[PDB]
């Protein structure tokens, strides 16, 4: 019934290596015309999708041949055969005979080394306190993977409160992730503690990653 | 040389209504089908509906009658979309993009979107603050950009120099309010030897404040 279902949710793939994006529709998705109507459509960070893949094996107007699409009836499989960095974004199959379909899409990211974050803290500004607020901004710069977990520490006990983290898209240069973590807090209460810690467990270390700093030094 | 260019971002209030246009050149604007696309912040891309302009033809996704009213005009060459009644959920992007026929069966061409903002909060100034280390061969400074709104912001170092070794977040919903943290890595023997100023532009307040980082102790 219309679903158009995408696997995986994430493809890691080292550059030069193979690529198979799968797209799978509830129902046959062939017109009664003969022809099959599947797209793949790929869309990298800030800017509009792209077509790459047309009629199900078609590859459109200046995409190389590292492409390949095949399929049929409810099957249809996207492969990049030798990954370059400027493959990653999100890649789409598209139903396009009548009730045009759009798949979840399938995030490439570029698998590099393992790369430890690096971690900095850095405590309120003069010019916040004076406002009445207090932020504790904390980075972790390119790491690889992303799967990274940030805990906050105010004198030793954990806080989830006021917390709030970004993250990055992978960097197309380093293919790295970046993160910001920030503990807001009001003046008052930040005042009436020492110590703010910031700490980060990547799958790059046992021994996770601490920075702190204390408000009386 | 075909291309669709759509009207600019948008603010509007529950409830409300707005109206975007796609204004197609480099084809024979009434001969193809003009399609529309959705896409939530960090979501996928959604089929809307579509439009033939020759005849004012039109079919809509069930999930959007009422909600999204298509219209052309043959003599200006563009498509117009008019959304009703928004809520935060039609906060997103807004795509449009020809089906062509022959050379290729699929959407080809792409506006390059449309912005929507769906919220009842005035425009804010960001306050910015300087992020400066405590108390290593490089060293790294930061940014807070906080409690502005609506998007967007341009953050940028010592007016757009320092470009390598910057990671400016992802803006972050606090509560109607939005924030985002920059951050810029430099060689020791340049700051604090020479002071870093991040810059920071508010275009819906028409704001542009220039912030030193000065060191502490």
């Amino acid at each position: 019934d219309v679903l158009m279902t995408q696997t995986p949710l994430s493809l890691p793939v080292s550059l030069g290596d193979q690529a198979s994006i799968s797209c799978r529709s509830s129902q046959n998705i062939v017109h009664s015309n003969g022809y099959t109507y599947l797209e793949w459509y790929l869309q990298k960070p800030g800017q509009s999708p792209k077509l790459l893949i047309y009629t199900v094996s078609n590859r459109f107007s200046g995409v190389p041949d590292r492409f390949s699409g095949s399929g049929s009836g409810t099957d249809f499989t996207l492969k990049i055969s030798r990954v370059e960095a400027e493959d990653l974004g999100v890649y789409y199959c598209f139903r396009g005979s009548h009730v045009p379909t759009f798949g979840g899409g399938t995030k490439l990211e570029i698998k590099r080394a393992d790369a430890a974050p690096t971690v900095s803290i850095f405590p309120p500004s003069s010019e916040q306190l004076t406002s009445g607020g207090a932020s504790v901004v904390c980075f972790l710069n390119n790491f690889y993977p992303k799967d990274i977990n940030v805990k906050w520490k105010i004198d030793g006990s954990e806080r989830q409160n006021g917390v709030l983290n970004s993250w990055t898209d992978q960097d197309s240069k380093d293919s790295t992730y970046s993160m910001s973590s920030t503990l807001t807090l009001t003046k008052d209460e930040y005042e009436r503690h020492n110590s703010y810690t910031c700490e980060a467990t990547h799958k790059t270390s046992t021994s996770p990653i601490v920075k702190s700093f204390n408000r009386n030094e | 040389e075909v291309q669709l260019q759509q009207s600019g971002t948008v603010l509007a209030r529950p409830g409300a209504s707005v109206k975007m246009s796609c204004k197609a050149s480099g084809y024979t604007f009434t001969n193809y089908w003009m399609h529309w696309i959705k896409q939530r912040p960090g979501q996928g891309l959604e089929w809307i509906g579509t439009i033939y302009p020759g005849n004012s033809d039109t079919t809509y996704s069930q999930k959007f009658k009422g909600k999204a009213k298509l219209t052309a005009v043959t003599s200006t060459s563009t498509a117009y979309m008019e959304l009703s009644s928004l809520t935060n959920e039609d906060s997103a992007v807004y795509y449009c993009s020809r089906r062509n026929y022959g050379s290729s069966y699929a959407m080809d061409y792409w506006g390059q979107g449309t912005s929507v903002t769906v919220s009842s909060a005035k425009t804010t100034p960001p306050s910015v603050y300087p992020l400066a280390p405590g108390s290593n061969s490089m060293v790294t400074l930061g940014c807070l950009v906080k409690g502005y709104f609506p998007e967007p912001v341009t953050v940028t170092w010592n007016s757009g120099s320092l470009s390598s070794g910057v990671h400016t977040f992802p803006a972050v919903l606090q509560s109607d309010l939005y924030t985002l943290s920059s951050s810029v890595t430099v060689p020791s023997s340049t700051w604090p030897s020479e002071t870093v100023t991040c810059n920071v532009a508010h275009p819906a307040s028409s704001t542009k404040v220039d912030k030193k980082i000065v060191p502490r102790d």
